[PDB]
């Protein structure tokens, strides 16, 4: 729209005002969207007795594709957009843009992989807030997609072949990043909320979740055509806009069906004192912050 | 809220013979509709569920069926076990306000019988406790519609005596009544002749048993 | 496959409260939900309320609401009735109910709304009157007809069986009634040939349990 | 330098404390940096740690600022130091689990001996005082032992493990046999 010369401009992703606001816009959203016949919320205000909060309400079944959101500035602000093809989201960049709105973004709810997101415009692309620390998440953006064929009838479908050279992709990013010496293996997610040790996501209103340790199991630089996940469908969900549970009707519809690409990935690195020289890598997410990252990690709002 | 009225009230059925219950919603329900079974003395049994499912342990001859505001039971061949109350229930509303109908009463259908009619004098323990019941006894009879008045000395009395009915009993299919009449010994002794005036399909004309004091 | 066990009857003044429970085994209690229904003497069945067992949330009926709780206690498989305020309408058989939701522990509930599973029953009476046994008083007489009054007692039940329980032909025992005194009554009547009066002999025999009562009343000719 | 003592087979709770009363990251981890167990958002992850199985934290208490590290089932092989990482602020404890069992497990007679064994992780001495229900105090080291049992030592023992100028309590019960004369 209108672009820059002469101008550099230091940003840094992992504080974006824009990631916040978009995660409280999208909570809103589907609060209001997909009401649960049952909600329970913890409320420990008081030193001793603990008190849940229980709401009841009417619970229509809906189901329809996420229309594509745009985030765009607010009263007395701007929006900067960085234009380098590979941009890693820190540090200065001068060609750089500003904007009305942000692209079309698919307010998708999910674990372990991104879905219909954007693509990487070159290489394969792999992204922290901090790589030395075990615990912060590691965002891949492909630059190739991939299909998830899901279905109400309990599983979900990829094709290994095409599965198998995006993992060489990453493997092939990750040792670049923590030494061309290492071994790279995934394996399955080591515990926690069902939400966040299988591939959960919603589909048709429903929400899937869907083992993926098939998909984490192999070791690099050291025969079935499609991989089939066993999926489940569930009515009691754990809360992901805040801590608590939510329970829906069961499913009305028997042919529930989703296609999407897979664009990316949210990874944890084993990390931990180790002379052994190998890096374990497993499936993660849960915090759709960092869904909402691996998009805007090229814009920044600015005071005008 | 969810009305739910079943019709009929009593249903007379011979033996062996086809049985057929209607359920009737004031509003939708969808196929949320649950039948039971009740014996005397004894909890509900769930006979069917979601309109038409039979449940666990539940015999190929009862079967359900209708959706939205119209569902029927049938029995396709009665059985002795079979004669029993049946209700039905709604749970279809979201927050939960289930319902349900008021029953109806499957009774075993058989020939006219008279009852043979009884009536005892209150005792002498009794009458030296101060109070003093009559009581009059229709046994044996079908249909269970029957009629008692009594008459102290040739007039109507009203509101000092109650009833009570048997269950359909389990070899005969007939019904036994008793009706008591309560008063003190004083209103008592001021009267003559105490009858039961006694009214009932199996009779020509109606019959009275009575006796005097002393 | 649940087996639900009940407590004993109960007795109140209208004002006072009550709390019935309900012992479920058998099976993994938190895939349950159980229902509370109740059932007036002649009358049909009311459903009370819902719970549900994973979540610890309830449901009530709009008339009921703001003076019935149900709790469960999933240390010990035992689902409870709490019931204020206490009126004589409120004298009923309460029931215990309960129904597979499925595998609920790993997110998997159907919201079932019937009831495939029920506890045998808990009477709880609710009156001003006092617990007290019946006086029983004789109903001296093809063939005859002869039987017991069995009248003024609190509360129900009251068991009748005659000779022992030799003999049972032909005999009926009716359902109360309530007196207009808050006491209840009843007959049990026998028919037999007219010839047996004179040689065998004939006593009911009344059990009350409440007032640990026992009557033995002989009829004679 | 704050420490905190563990009993085999028991529960224990390390607590962490934000600055402020909100809901958020956390994450604890152990010595070798091994993650033990954290959130993401509102759901609750767990590492690849040995103690996986027998970890959890109580997310109705996340909004309030605390995060706890609930350690169930404790194992002397538990014993390591636990950093709870929160806010960009590190909070530092030390674990010591101990266990305390008797030389035989069935019933003993008068004028037999006892021997109480403690079990400890590496590199660490404590100090244990065991006393009986009629009073007999008997102290020591790895291994404590009476003896000769009298009749009046049945009953409920009580010992207390020193460390760290912190204890910690056992309760062992002991059956002495009597007998006719
Ligand atoms: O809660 C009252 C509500 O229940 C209904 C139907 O379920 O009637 C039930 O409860 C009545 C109140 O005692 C009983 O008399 C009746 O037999 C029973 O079915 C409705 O009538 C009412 O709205
Ligand atoms: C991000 O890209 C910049 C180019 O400006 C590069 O210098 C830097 O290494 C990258 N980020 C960091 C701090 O690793
Ligand atoms: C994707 O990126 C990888 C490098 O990670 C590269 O080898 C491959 O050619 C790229 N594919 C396309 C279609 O650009
Ligand atoms: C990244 O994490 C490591 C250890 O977890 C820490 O030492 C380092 O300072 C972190 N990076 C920054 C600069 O915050
Ligand atoms: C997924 O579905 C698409 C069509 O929607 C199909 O072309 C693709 O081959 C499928 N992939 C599978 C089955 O893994
Ligand atoms: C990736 O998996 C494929 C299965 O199609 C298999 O050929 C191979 O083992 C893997 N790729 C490589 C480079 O070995
Ligand atoms: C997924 O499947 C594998 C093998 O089928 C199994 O070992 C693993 O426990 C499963 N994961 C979950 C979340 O149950
Ligand atoms: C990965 O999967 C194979 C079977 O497909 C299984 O034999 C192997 O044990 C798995 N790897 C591990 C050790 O997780
Ligand atoms: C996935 O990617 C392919 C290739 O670009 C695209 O044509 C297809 O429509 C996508 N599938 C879905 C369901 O979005
Ligand atoms: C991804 O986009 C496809 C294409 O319309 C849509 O069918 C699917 O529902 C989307 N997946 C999710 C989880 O939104």
């Amino acid at each position: 729209e209108v672009v820059l010369v002469n101008v550099t401009e230091n940003f840094n992703w992992c504080k974006n005002d824009m990631v916040e606001q978009m995660h409280e816009d999208i909570c809103s959203l589907w609060d209001q969207s997909l009401k649960p016949c049952v909600k329970l919320t913890p409320l420990c205000v008081g030193a001793g007795s603990c008190n849940t909060s229980v709401i009841t309400q009417a619970c229509p079944k809906v189901s329809f594709e996420p229309i594509p959101i745009h985030y765009c500035a607010p009263a007395g602000f701007a929006i900067l957009k960085c234009n380098n093809k590979t941009f890693n989201g820190t540090g200065p960049c001068t060609n750089v843009s500003t904007v009305q709105c942000t692209h079309g973004i698919r307010p998708v709810v999910s674990s372990q992989l991104l879905l219909n997101g954007s693509l990487a415009e070159e290489e394969v692309v792999i992204r922290s807030c901090n790589f030395t620390d075990n615990a912060k998440t590691i965002i891949v953006q492909l630059n190739t997609s991939v299909e998830i064929n899901c279905t109400g009838a309990g599983h979900c479908n990829i094709a290994r072949a095409k599965w198998n050279n995006t993992l060489k992709q990453i493997a092939s990013k990750l040792r670049e990043q923590f030494g061309n010496n290492k071994t790279i293996i995934f394996k399955q997610s080591s515990g926690g909320d069902p939400e966040i040790v299988t591939h959960w996501f919603n589909c048709g209103g429903e929400f899937f979740y869907c083992n993926s340790t098939q998909l984490f199991n192999s070791t690099w630089f050291n025969g079935s055509d499609t991989i089939t996940l066993p999926c489940r469908i569930k009515q009691i969900i754990n809360m992901w806009c805040k801590v608590g549970k939510m329970m829906y009707a069961p499913p009305i519809s028997g042919q529930i069906r989703c296609s999407s690409n897979i664009t990316g990935l949210l990874l944890t690195r084993d990390g931990g004192n180790s002379n052994n020289e190998s890096e374990i890598f497993r499936p993660g997410g849960g915090d759709m912050r960092d869904n909402w990252r691996s998009e805007l990690y090229k814009y920044k709002v600015v005071k005008i | 809220d969810i009305v739910m009225t079943q019709s009929p009230a009593t249903l007379s059925v011979s033996p062996g013979e086809r049985a057929t219950l209607s359920c009737r919603a004031s509003e939708s329900v969808s196929s949320d509709l649950a039948w039971y079974q009740q014996k005397p003395g004894q909890a509900p049994r769930l006979l069917i569920y979601g309109a038409s499912t039979r449940a666990t342990g539940v015999p190929a001859r009862f079967s359900g069926s209708g959706s939205g505001a119209e569902f029927t039971l049938t029995i396709s061949s009665l059985q002795s076990e079979d004669f029993a109350v049946y209700y039905c229930q709604q749970y279809n509303n979201w927050p939960p306000r289930y319902t349900f109908g008021q029953g109806t009463r499957l009774e075993i259908k058989r020939t006219v019988a008279a009852p043979s009619v009884f009536i005892f004098p209150p005792s002498d323990e009794q009458l030296k406790s101060g109070t003093a019941s009559v009581v009059c006894l229709l046994n044996n009879f079908y249909p269970r519609e029957a009629k008692v008045q009594w008459k102290v000395d040739n007039a109507l009395q009203s509101g000092n005596s109650q009833e009570s009915v048997t269950e359909q009993d389990s070899k005969d299919s007939t019904y036994s009544l008793s009706s008591t009449l309560t008063l003190s010994k004083a209103d008592y002794e001021k009267h003559k002749v105490y009858a039961c005036e006694v009214t009932h399909q199996g009779l020509s004309s109606p019959v009275t048993k009575s006796f005097n004091r002393g | 496959e649940v087996q639900l066990v009940e407590s004993g009857a109960e007795v109140k003044k209208p004002g006072s409260s009550v709390k019935v429970s309900c012992k479920a085994s058998g099976d993994t209690f938190i895939r349950y939900s159980f229902t509370w229904v109740r059932q007036a003497p002649g009358q049909g069945l009311e459903w009370m309320g819902r719970i549900i067992t994973i979540l610890d949330v309830a449901h009530y009926a709009p008339h009921l609401q703001g003076r019935v709780t149900i709790t469960a206690d999933k240390s010990t498989s035992t689902v409870y009735l709490e019931l204020r305020n206490l009126r004589s309408d409120d004298t009923a058989v309460y029931f215990c109910a309960g129904v597979y939701e499925g595998e609920a522990d790993e997110g998997e509930y159907d919201n079932n709304g019937f009831l495939k599973h029920w506890g045998q029953g808990t009477l709880v009476t609710v009156s001003s009157a006092s617990t007290k046994g019946p006086s029983v008083f004789p109903l001296a007489p093809g063939t005859a007809a002869l039987g017991c009054l069995v009248k003024d007692y609190f509360p129900e039940p009251v068991t009748v069986s005659w000779n022992s329980g030799a003999l049972t032909s032909g005999v009926h025992t009716f359902p109360a009634v309530l007196q207009s005194s808050g006491l209840y009554s009843l007959s049990s009547v026998v028919t037999v040939p007219s010839s047996s009066l004179g040689t065998q002999t004939y006593i009911c025999n009344v059990n009350h349990k409440p007032s640990n009562t026992k009557v033995d009343k002989k009829v004679e000719p | 330098k704050k420490v905190v003592l563990g009993k085999k087979g028991d529960t224990v709770e390390l607590t962490c404390t934000a600055s402020q009363k909100k809901s958020i990251q956390f994450h604890w981890k152990n010595s070798n940096q091994i993650k033990i167990l954290g959130n993401q958002g509102s759901f609750l992850t767990k590492g690849p740690s040995k103690l996986n199985d027998r970890a959890d934290s109580r997310r109705s208490l996340w909004d309030q600022g605390n995060f706890p590290l609930i350690i169930k089932n404790l194992k002397i092989e538990d014993s390591d130091t636990y950093i709870c990482e929160v806010e960009d602020q590190k909070e530092e404890v030390q674990l010591l689990v101990f266990g305390l069992t008797a030389n035989s497990d069935t019933h003993l007679l008068q004028g037999q001996s006892l021997t109480l064994t403690l079990e400890s992780p590496p590199g660490s001495s404590p100090s244990v005082q065991c006393r009986s229900p009629r009073g007999k105090n008997i102290q020591g080291g790895k291994t404590l032992s009476v003896s000769q049992l009298e009749l009046q030592d049945s009953g409920t023992w009580t010992c207390t493990v020193l460390q760290n100028q912190k204890k910690v309590e056992f309760k062992i019960d002991i059956v002495v046999l009597a007998f006719q004369k």
